[PDB]
């Protein structure tokens, strides 16, 4: 398991222009830098980027649920052996799209088996929308109030309002309770 | 009053089976704020670990990793047995007393005070039966002799009660060991029709 992005973002898609009217080499060295923290709490993508999340053993049989959570058409699900000789399969399995747990949830079989040596990767297309404006707008401002954070103030310095950074991500992160061996 | 209790300490626990909530626990969710509610896309992914990995005798012990912000506090029920028990059956022995049942023949669970059911069925039929009959037979004596014409008599017969036997047995073994006496003294001394 390790989910490595195909594609960054262009920058083109980023509002450095409105976040120079809230508070542009740097503006846009600062939302990333916020966008990303963002993601990192929360488990979400924000900007529909493209992955690439190759793991060695299927969890379950009719699971493994993908970890960035807006989840929509998943490309393909390349079963490679040890040489590489790349043949993708095409049936068996669903996306499940669910903000709770995005899931494949196969199809009333056990999920494609993988060779000895060959670990199975899935390339999918995670977010919410391609654009800015397609965000969830807190979670959208929740990126402007760190943003403006990390512009205001360069090293770690000193100073909570009632929606703050915290309180915004507070209802996008992952709400989980196992620790246990499912 | 013994009555009064005895239903209602017993209507005291099936309306505590009926109505009553004890959780196992809760999973308190504070949120980043002093207070904060979990989204929709929140609680059905929080059911969904908690009903499959967590509920039920197959998943008693998983280890339940609590994020930041999540807890879980184990609720207890700290009364669990016995809720107005030794009443209930004080009050269930208190009506046993008044109506002259020993608690042993219904089987009130208490502190013995007869031994072996031969005394106390013995002691039934003694203080609280045959007192009682000895009342209602003497009473049908004295009216339905009111229809003929001879005052008739009709009281209870202890000779065909099995529950006097241990008194009739150590009759027959005073009498019968008794040799100095005559075989026609002693069937005169129990009742019986001499030859």
């Amino acid at each position: 398991m390790m989910l490595n992005e195909v594609t960054a973002v262009p920058g083109t898609a980023l509002p450095v222009a409105e976040f120079r009217d809230h508070l542009d080499a740097a503006l846009l060295s600062y939302l990333r830098a916020a966008i990303a923290a963002i993601e990192g709490r929360t488990a979400k993508a924000l900007i529909s980027r493209g992955f690439r999340l190759a793991l060695t053993a299927w969890r379950w049989g009719d699971m493994q649920t993908l970890p960035i959570a807006p989840v929509a058409t998943v490309t393909a699900l390349r079963l490679v052996d040890a040489a590489g000789v790349e043949t993708p399969v095409a049936a068996g399995w669903r996306l499940v799209p669910d903000m709770a747990r995005p899931r494949i949830e196969a199809l009333g079989a056990m999920l494609p088996m993988i060779p000895t040596g060959g670990r199975v990767e899935i390339d999918f297309t995670a977010g919410f929308g391609a654009s800015w404006s397609a965000l969830p707008v807190d979670l959208a401002q929740a990126v402007f109030l760190l943003a403006a954070q990390y512009y205001e103030l360069r090293h770690d310095g000193a100073a909570a309002m009632p929606f703050g950074v915290m309180a915004l991500i507070e209802r996008w992160r992952t709400v989980r309770v196992l620790g246990g061996r499912p | 009053v013994a009555l009064d209790v005895h239903n209602a300490a017993s209507a005291w626990s099936k309306a505590l089976l009926d109505n009553a909530a004890r959780p196992s626990g809760a999973i308190i969710y504070k949120g980043a704020d002093g207070q904060g509610v979990l989204a929709p896309e929140q609680y059905e992914r929080l059911i969904f670990e908690m009903e499959t990995h967590h509920q039920g005798a197959r998943n008693a012990g998983r280890p339940m990793l609590l994020e930041g912000g999540l807890d879980w506090k184990p609720m207890g029920f700290s009364p669990s047995d016995m809720e107005f028990h030794e009443t209930k059956a004080a009050a269930a022995r208190e009506i046993a007393l008044a109506f002259g049942v020993p608690p042993m023949l219904i089987g009130i669970p208490g502190d013995a005070t007869y031994a072996n059911y031969a005394e106390a069925n013995r002691a039934f039929y003694r203080l609280t039966v045959l007192p009682l009959l000895t009342r209602v037979s003497a009473a049908l004596a004295w009216w339905l002799s009111g229809y003929l014409g001879a005052q008739i008599e009709l009281k209870p017969d202890l000779d065909q009660v099995p529950a006097l036997a241990v008194e009739r047995d150590q009759l027959w073994a005073r009498i019968g060991a008794a040799g100095f006496l005559s075989n026609s003294e002693k069937r005169v001394l129990l009742g019986l029709p001499p030859t």
